[PDB]
């Protein structure tokens, strides 16, 4: 009867539905009993904190777990051949064949293999012993500590910021620009120049011997004098072996570009200098907002002058400042979409572009990490989408907010909406007609007939970047053109080499079957749009709702009237969206495993013949591969893919337990609830124990939210064991 | 007025569809009516009782389940004569249906209105408005 | 003493040290594992249900 | 040729396709005697199937690697018979589907009861109108530029946001 | 393994002790009014 | 839960003084049993075979845990089960782990208790307090100089035990 | 089951392009297809649909070709029967194409 403390209304509730909806209302700060604006800023930034500490600490347990048990000196001698360990196993289920089938990585134990990259990002920055991947998992147990100090301390009465703190907006961008982004990329090329490159090259440097070890013989004297070319001469040969002394230069800052030969990932002196520049170009940006001495930019005037004298955006970004500021919502959209468009770069670039060393070899890690990031972009952006819905339905005034692009968005949503849905149709169905198509004439024998279209834009650019293989001549590729003649004394001899060989996932054959994939993936993100562009657009109310807004954002409908109400909430266009997420990052990372496994056996062209019609699909990719997972334990035996081979059942049924809970609806397990009070009641010698809470059947909106998360669980559980055990299994 | 515990009740075989223990620990529902015939109706809560020629009185556990044989007494049977009171676990008896003598369907004097809004819905304020502030959302 | 009494033996009989020689100290401390679980379900229940 | 793809008439991989589709009916027609109907009837799927080879192979489409023809879609005037010109026969047959039915339901509106016209269609008035859809484009673009094609804003009816 | 006693006395105590101590007074925290 | 007797209150601070003095007890005897080899087949590696997979360690040599180790464990558990059901079940007359909701608080007994050579409450707190307290010292003693906490044991009392 | 059974003799329904049984392929992805699509009308609710019709809606009125029997999303009961009868319609297909290009090949 108190447990949700920060709700009087739940804390009434007689039901399970109290303790449910108390988990579930938690972190929702803005709606607690009795909450200030002061308290609501006060708490997100504590627990900030908390979450600071939280991903140190996870960070400290993977440094610590590998510096314990796993084999990363065996694997930095060889790491190619040796697989990295994650942690220890030690299961009391286990029987001795399981035990055997995990004593992988060269060790006396059960072991999981990593496909997290770490081993090959730790080696990459520097670590090269136990000891320091434990004194990194150290700092960052300390580091953890001082946020979760630093997060008690500003809850104290005299270190509480105040909301006149909260919202300098632009002494915040001006730290974050130029000590949060800048300062800190500054700071790594420093610590990639100081340690990493002389590591790379078999110098060891650590705090022992950092101030009395020079990165470069000449040494800040270069610097010094404008000869900063002379930090680029002498560039590590193409004979380096990485870690060692042989084939090294003395360079620390370079643009070769490309690919180390041995080590296939990105030059560390082009990372260096990338950070260098990013970060010097990021401390300029922190310097754009005035503060305290009257230099720099008003947030506020920069917003209100952009209004075009046409007319044709209204009254422009007039009063724009004011809504992001006091919203909250508002922020988290815009953050979650800027993080989610990143994680989606994060994704493409670093399996296009790695960084670490001898990874793209390793095809486990390859493909968990951009199926994981695209898996974590497409829930950023979802969320994104969510908290604009959020935005509008409990932040958003309209009269402060007269004829903006904001009210000017909201007056055509129609517009919106109505070409988003032509677009998501316009996709789909030709998208699937051509697919169908394929599918109908390879079917009946002839593959001839199928309609097979070159993505001729896209191999335009790739051409255009430098790809010889489809002929284009076009900018790069051309050799005498002004674009390439710019680039010859700096990038291009290294980019050039990268790109037009075949070795390297950068700029990858494209085909037809690539083509369809793709307008598959415009019709995914077109339609995941309108679902959640529907959503929040139509947050503060419809034809059907029109005070839609005066029932929140979660609510499970307006009753069975007007027709039918089912799904109507701004939530439940996030809840319907959420499938389409799931949908297009599946397209996504099917696309990318599949391509990838054709290319990494030397069979690109069976990707390239079976990728245009869906059969391909669910013969060569699902059902071919398939096979070393499911067969991780049989009536034969079992081996080290049997835990996938648990996972991907597993996450099948938590994803068609999931349909439970989407399919079948309330009223029905109310009548099933209330014959087992009942029954429970009349039950002899089981009467004497009695619930404190009544048993109801799960809400409208907790069964859509739960039949979501166990549909979602099931998805990402039953992929991850499929992408993880058919690239192992098959090694290629 | 008040509920006379004594009047008998419809003729029902018992089923397992009445009322559990939250009857006699925290609220109990009952429906008097007159009927001028010994007839049978259909149980809110299951199958079929036997109204009795006279006055007749039901438990129920809920307001909707005494609300419903109300309906189905009056559009069936034409009784008009049902009265349905809240029995605490106290003994405490409260009256409830119909509240003041007169259906709610039908106008009463003294009857104060509740809930009123003097406007249309349309002119209910915004969440932003009434946001960090305890002003209501209508007007 | 009723249900410690039954409780013992499908622990034993069917637990994973069945085919053990020492399935019945497996089974019994199973059993004994399971009353500790019980008990605390006892107890936690009594604090929360009654004033 | 174009995105470096071969033409069809000189690519082995089509012909080598050519010649495995023809072996496959070949080795189906040799277990049947010369004038029964299966014989007949697989003969001209064969016929069929070098007709259709022997036409892709002399039209101008490039093949892959995978000796099937490939689309260029990116404009190209010498490849304009794959998707525009096709496109172009699509557009003229959905905008006269479209203006037919616009046209239709402008008709329907105006009569006594206007939605027994929608479920129980006045066949003459409706052939009156698929016969107007031949020169859609003009009448459309008349219909637009003459305030009938739009109507403003403030006949809408839209929510309150 | 160094520490490989670690494992044996954490992992039974950190995944049934913890969670049915947690659940427990988790338990009694939201049953309880007062 | 603090309102029962537990959390930093004189009945936590006398519980665990029991089980320190207990504890230091048990931590002395053990130091004398296996200084002595008074506990069979300490060295003896216990086989998941008869055993199973709770007996695995991953030690790199033997992979299982020592049959010293399982005793003195099966030695804690009698004391554990006593505890149990002391906790729940206790005596008429032995003080209680869980105080009923509504008691008084003994009085806490400031920085000494008064002195009492008999089996007093006072007595009892005195020890335990310095029992605690020797539980720390010991644990850091051995940890800081890196040494088993049984030879530790033995080192303090001057190699009496063994 | 997963393994020996779908995996293994689903094996002729996937490889049945180019043959007699291609028709029991191309039922095999149809009805996987129709399948999915009955979960569009079992995890969706009829508001959703009504409002996003509205946006439709509004195009149509913008062109002035709205229709005056005016376009409503389905039911709630008839989401749930199309639901039910393309999941039905999928589900018994997919078995259908499965068992009988399998029997058909194999026996
Ligand atoms: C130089 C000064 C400075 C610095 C360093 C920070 C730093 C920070 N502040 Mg800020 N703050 C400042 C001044 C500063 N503050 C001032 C002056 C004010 C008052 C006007 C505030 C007011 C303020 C508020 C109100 C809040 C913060 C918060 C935060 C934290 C952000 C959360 C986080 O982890 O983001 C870390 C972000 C980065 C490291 C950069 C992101 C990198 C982008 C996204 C992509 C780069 C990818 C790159 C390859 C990384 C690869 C990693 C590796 C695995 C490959 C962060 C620690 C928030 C917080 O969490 O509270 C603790 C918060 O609520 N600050
Ligand atoms: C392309 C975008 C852009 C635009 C149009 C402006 C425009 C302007 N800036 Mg800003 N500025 C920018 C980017 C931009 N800046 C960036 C990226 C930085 C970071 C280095 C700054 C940092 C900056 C400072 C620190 C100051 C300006 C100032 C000014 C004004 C200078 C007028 C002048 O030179 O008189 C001839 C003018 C309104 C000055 C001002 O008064 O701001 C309003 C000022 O003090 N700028
Ligand atoms: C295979 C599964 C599947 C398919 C095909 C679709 C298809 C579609 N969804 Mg649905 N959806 C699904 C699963 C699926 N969904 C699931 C599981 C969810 C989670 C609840 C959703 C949730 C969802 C939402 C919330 C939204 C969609 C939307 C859409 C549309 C997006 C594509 C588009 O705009 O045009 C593509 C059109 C097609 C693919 C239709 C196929 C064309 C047909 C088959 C022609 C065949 C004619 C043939 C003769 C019929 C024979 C019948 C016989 C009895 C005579 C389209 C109708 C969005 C929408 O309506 O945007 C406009 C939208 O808002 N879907
Ligand atoms: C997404 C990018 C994009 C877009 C929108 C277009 C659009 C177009 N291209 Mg281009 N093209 C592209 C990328 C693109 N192309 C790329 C990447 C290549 C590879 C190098 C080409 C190569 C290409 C060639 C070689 C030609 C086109 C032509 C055309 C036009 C087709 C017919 C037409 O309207 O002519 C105008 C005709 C009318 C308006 C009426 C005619 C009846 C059209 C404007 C053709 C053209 O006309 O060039 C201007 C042409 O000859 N395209
Ligand atoms: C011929 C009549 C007609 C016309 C002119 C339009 C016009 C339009 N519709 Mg379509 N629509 C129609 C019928 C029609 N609608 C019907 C019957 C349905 C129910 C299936 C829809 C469902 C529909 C959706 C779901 C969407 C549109 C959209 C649109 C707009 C974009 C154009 C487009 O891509 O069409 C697309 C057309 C379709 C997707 C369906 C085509 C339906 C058939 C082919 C037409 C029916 C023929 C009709 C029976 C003719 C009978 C007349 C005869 C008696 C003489 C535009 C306002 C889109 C929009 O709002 O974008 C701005 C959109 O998202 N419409
Ligand atoms: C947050 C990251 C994290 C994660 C997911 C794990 C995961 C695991 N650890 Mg732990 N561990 C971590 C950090 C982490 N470790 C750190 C930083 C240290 C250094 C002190 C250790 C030290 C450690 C030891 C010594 C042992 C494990 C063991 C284990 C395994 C069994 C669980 C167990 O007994 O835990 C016991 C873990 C601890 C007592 C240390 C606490 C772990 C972190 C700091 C807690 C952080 C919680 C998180 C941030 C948020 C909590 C709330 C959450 C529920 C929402 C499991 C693989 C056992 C093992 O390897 O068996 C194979 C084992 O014996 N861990
Ligand atoms: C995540 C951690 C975890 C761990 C470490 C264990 C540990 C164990 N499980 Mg597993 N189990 C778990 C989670 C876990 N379980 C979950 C989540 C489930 C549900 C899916 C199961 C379901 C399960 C089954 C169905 C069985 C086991 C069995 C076993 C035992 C291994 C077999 C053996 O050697 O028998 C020797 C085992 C013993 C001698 C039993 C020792 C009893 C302990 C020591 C008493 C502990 C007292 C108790 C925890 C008090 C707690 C009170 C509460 C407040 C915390 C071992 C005790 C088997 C078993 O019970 O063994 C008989 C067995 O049949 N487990
Ligand atoms: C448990 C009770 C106990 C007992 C029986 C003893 C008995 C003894 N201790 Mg002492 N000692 C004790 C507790 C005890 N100690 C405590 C609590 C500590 C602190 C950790 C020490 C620290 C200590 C040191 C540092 C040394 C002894 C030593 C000795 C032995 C010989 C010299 C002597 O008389 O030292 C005088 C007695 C005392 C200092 C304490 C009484 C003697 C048998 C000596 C020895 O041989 O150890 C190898 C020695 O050098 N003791
Ligand atoms: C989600 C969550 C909830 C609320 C909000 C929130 C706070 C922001 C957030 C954070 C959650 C967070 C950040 C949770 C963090 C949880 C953590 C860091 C748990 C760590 C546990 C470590 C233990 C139990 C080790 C004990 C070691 C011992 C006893 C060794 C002792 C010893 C040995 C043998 C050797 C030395 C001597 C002695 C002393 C004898
Ligand atoms: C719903 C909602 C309600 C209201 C509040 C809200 C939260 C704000 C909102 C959410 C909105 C959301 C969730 C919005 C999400 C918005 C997103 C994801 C916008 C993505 C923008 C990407 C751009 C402009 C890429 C540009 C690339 C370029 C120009 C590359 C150029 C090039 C370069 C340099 C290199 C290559 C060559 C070329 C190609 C020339
Ligand atoms: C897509 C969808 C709609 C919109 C679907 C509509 C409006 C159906 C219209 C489809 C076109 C207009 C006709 C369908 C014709 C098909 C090509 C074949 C139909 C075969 C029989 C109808 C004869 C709902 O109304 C709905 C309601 C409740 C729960 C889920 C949903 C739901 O998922």
């Amino acid at each position: 009867t108190k447990f949700p403390k920060f709700s009087q209304a739940l804390a009434q509730d007689p039901a399970t539905r109290r303790i449910w909806y108390g988990l579930a209302t938690a972190h929702d700060l803005e709606s607690h009993d009795g909450m200030t604006e002061e308290n609501l800023y006060q708490k997100i930034f504590a627990s900030h904190f908390g979450h600071l500490a939280v991903i140190f600490l996870w960070t400290s347990g993977n440094l610590f777990h590998v510096a314990w048990q796993g084999n990363f000196e065996q694997w930095v001698l060889n790491p190619l051949k040796v697989k990295p360990i994650a942690h220890a196993i030690w299961d009391p289920h286990f029987g001795q064949p399981a035990v055997k089938a995990f004593t992988k990585g060269g060790v006396s134990y059960p072991v999981n293999i990593a496909t997290s990259g770490v081993y090959h990002w730790w080696y990459t920055i520097g670590m090269r012993s136990n000891t320091d991947l434990y004194a990194g998992s150290l700092f960052l147990l300390f580091l953890a500590g001082v946020f979760l100090f630093a997060g008690w301390l500003h809850l104290q009465p005299k270190f509480r910021p105040g909301l006149s703190w909260f919202k300098n907006n632009e002494s915040r961008l001006n730290h974050h620009l130029s000590g949060l982004f800048g300062f800190s990329s500054l700071a790594w090329s420093a610590h990639l120049i100081h340690v990493a490159i002389p590591e790379a090259r078999g110098q060891h440097v650590c705090w022992d011997n950092f101030t009395k070890v020079a990165p470069h013989p000449a040494g800040l004297q270069p610097f010094f004098t404008g000869n900063w070319g002379a930090y680029a001469a002498s560039p590590d040969t193409t004979n380096h072996i990485f870690g060692t002394s042989e084939g090294a230069g003395t360079a620390i800052l370079t643009f070769l570009g490309g690919f180390h030969p041995q080590t296939q990932a990105l030059w560390l002196t082009d990372i260096a200098h990338h950070h260098l520049a990013i970060g010097v170009v990021f401390i300029f940006a922190g310097h754009m907002y005035r503060t305290n001495w009257g230099i720099g930019h008003s947030l506020k005037e920069i917003l209100d002058a952009h209004r075009p004298p046409g007319g044709r955006l209204g009254a422009g970004h007039k009063g724009i400042f004011e809504t992001l500021t006091n919203s909250l919502h508002f922020q988290l959209g815009l953050a979650l979409a800027s993080l989610g468009v990143i994680t989606s770069l994060v994704a493409q670039h670093m399996y296009a572009l790695p960084s670490y060393a001898f990874i793209a070899k390793d095809y486990v890690t390859q493909s968990a990490l951009y199926t994981h990031h695209q898996y974590i972009a497409g829930f950023l952006m979802v969320g994104a989408f969510a908290h604009g819905a959020i935005f509008f339905v409990r932040d958003y005034d309209p009269e402060q907010n007269k004829n903006n692009v904001l009210a000017r968005i909201l007056d055509h949503k129609e517009a919106i909406i109505s070409h988003l849905s032509w677009v998501s149709l316009f996709l789909g169905f030709h998208t699937l007609g051509i697919y169908v198509h394929n599918d109908v004439v390879v079917a009946f024998g002839t593959p001839e007939k199928q309609i097979l279209v070159e993505p001729v834009f896209a191999q335009w650019i790739q051409a255009s970047s430098g790809k010889a293989l489809y002929g284009f001549d076009v900018l790069l590729s051309s050799t005498n053109s002004v674009a390439a003649n710019a680039s010859s004394n700096i990038w291009l001899p290294g980019w050039l080499e990268a790109i037009n060989s075949g070795k390297n996932s950068l700029f990858l054959p494209i085909g037809p079957g690539d083509f369809l994939i793709h307008h598959a993936i415009a019709l995914a993100l077109h339609t995941t749009t309108l679902i959640l562009v529907k959503g929040a657009l139509d947050a503060r109310g419809s034809k059907l709702m029109p005070d839609k807004k005066d029932f929140g954002y979660a609510f499970p409908c307006d009753g069975p009237g007007r027709g039918g109400t089912c799904d109507i909430s701004a939530w439940d266009a996030f809840y319907l969206s959420m499938f389409w997420m799931l949908n297009t990052i599946g397209w996504v990372t099917f696309y990318w495993h599949w391509k990838h496994i054709t290319i990494w056996q030397g069979n690109a062209g069976q990707f390239n013949e079976s990728s245009t019609y869906i059969m391909g699909w669910l013969r060569d990719y699902l059902w071919l591969n398939s096979s070393p997972l499911i067969n991780g334990y049989n009536p034969f035996g079992m081996n080290s893919l049997s835990v996938w081979s648990w996972m991907f059942l597993f996450g099948h049924l938590i994803w068609a337990t999931g349909f439970m809970f989407l399919i079948s609806w309330r009223g029905y397990w109310q009548e099933l609830i209330e014959t087992l009070v009942w029954a429970h009641e009349r039950t002899p010698l089981a009467n004497l124990v009695r619930w404190k809470d009544k048993p109801v059947a799960l809400s409208i909106v907790q069964a859509r939210l739960v039949g979501l998360i166990h549909f979602t669980a099931g998805y990402i559980f039953t992929y991850a064991a499929f992408v993880i055990a058919s690239t192992t299994g098959k090694f290629g | 007025e008040t509920l006379n515990l004594q009047i008998p009740s419809p003729t029902f075989e018992g089923s397992t569809g009445g009322w559990l223990r939250a009857a006699e620990v925290e609220e109990k529902y009952a429906i008097t009516w007159t009927s001028p015939k010994e007839q049978v109706f259909e149980m809110p809560t299951g199958g079929a009782a036997i109204m009795r020629q006279g006055e007749n009185l039901l438990y129920l556990a809920r307001k909707e389940q005494c609300l419903a044989l109300a309906t189905q007494v009056k559009n069936s049977f034409k009784i008009t004569d049902y009265k349905v009171y809240r029995i605490f676990p106290s003994g405490e008896v409260q009256y409830l249906h119909p509240k003041d003598g007169v259906f709610p369907e039908k106008v009463n004097a003294g009857r104060v209105g509740v809930g009123n809004v003097s406007h249309s819905i349309g002119k209910n304020l915004n969440p932003a408005q009434i946001k960090f502030t305890s002003k209501s959302f209508n007007g | 003493l009723t249900h410690g009494y039954f409780l013992v033996g499908p622990f034993y009989k069917l637990g994973p040290l069945r085919n053990s020689d020492v399935a019945l100290l497996s089974g019994f401390f199973s059993a004994l594992g399971l009353i500790v679980i019980l008990v605390a379900c006892l107890t936690i229940y009594g604090v929360v249900s009654f004033e | 040729d174009v995105a470096g793809l071969t033409p069809c008439g000189e690519s082995k991989e089509f012909a080598r396709r050519l010649d495995g589709s023809v072996k496959k009916l070949q080795t189906r027609l040799s277990k049947y005697e010369a004038g029964t109907p299966p014989a007949l009837a697989l003969q001209k799927q064969i016929d069929k199937t070098k007709n259709r080879f022997d036409r892709y192979g002399k039209a101008g489409l490039l093949c892959g690697t995978d000796g099937l023809p490939h689309l260029i879609t990116d404009g190209r005037w010498t490849h304009s018979g794959e998707f525009v010109i096709p496109g172009l026969l699509f557009l003229y047959v959905a905008g006269w589907i479209g203006w037919v039915g616009r046209s239709y339901v402008l008709f329907a509106r105006t009569a006594d009861k206007p939605t027994e016209k929608e479920i129980i269609i006045d066949v003459p008035v409706a052939l009156s109108f698929v016969s107007t859809g031949f020169i859609w484009p003009f009448s459309a673009f008349k219909e637009f530029t003459s305030g009938n094609l739009i109507v403003p804003a403030d006949e809408i009816t839209v929510s309150p946001r | 393994m160094t520490a490989a006693y670690l494992p044996s006395i954490l992992v039974p105590i950190i995944g049934l002790i913890f969670p049915g101590l947690v659940m427990a007074f988790a338990f009694i925290y939201i049953e309880q009014d007062e | 839960f603090g309102g029962r007797g537990l959390g930093v209150t004189v009945n936590a601070e006398r519980w665990n003084g029991r089980h320190a003095m207990f504890g230091i007890f048990a931590m002395v005897m053990t130091s004398y049993m296996k200084g002595h080899g008074l506990i069979p087949d300490a060295d003896k590696v216990l086989d998941i075979a008869q055993w199973g997979p709770l007996a695995a360690v991953w030690d790199g040599a033997g992979n299982g845990i020592s049959n010293e180790r399982a005793i003195i464990l099966i030695a804690h558990v009698h004391v554990l089960v006593v505890s149990v059901i002391a906790a729940i079940a206790p005596f008429g007359f032995q003080d209680t782990l869980v105080k009923e909701k509504g008691y008084t608080p003994e009085s806490p007994a400031g920085l000494i208790p008064p002195f009492k050579t008999g089996l007093t409450a006072e007595a009892e707190l005195i020890n335990g307090r310095l029992a605690m307290l020797g539980v720390i010292s010991i644990v850091t003693a051995s940890l800081f100089t890196g040494t088993s906490v049984v030879d530790t044991i033995n080192l303090g009392m001057g190699k009496i035990l063994y | 089951w997963l393994r020996d059974f779908l995996w293994a003799q689903a094996s002729q329904v996937i490889q049945s392009y180019g043959s007699a049984l291609s028709a029991y392929g191309l039922i095999f992805l149809g009805a996987h297809f129709i399948w999915a699509f009955s979960l569009m009308f079992l995890f969706s609710g009829r508001g959703y649909w009504q409002e996003l019709i509205e946006s439709i809606v509004w195009a149509h009125n913008k062109l002035n070709v709205a229709p005056a029997i005016q376009p409503r999303a389905l039911s709630i009961t008839q989401g749930r029967a199309v639901g039910l009868a393309h999941y039905l319609l999928g589900g018994i297909g997919t078995t259908w194409a499965f068992f009988l290009a399998r029997i058909i090949s194999v026996g």
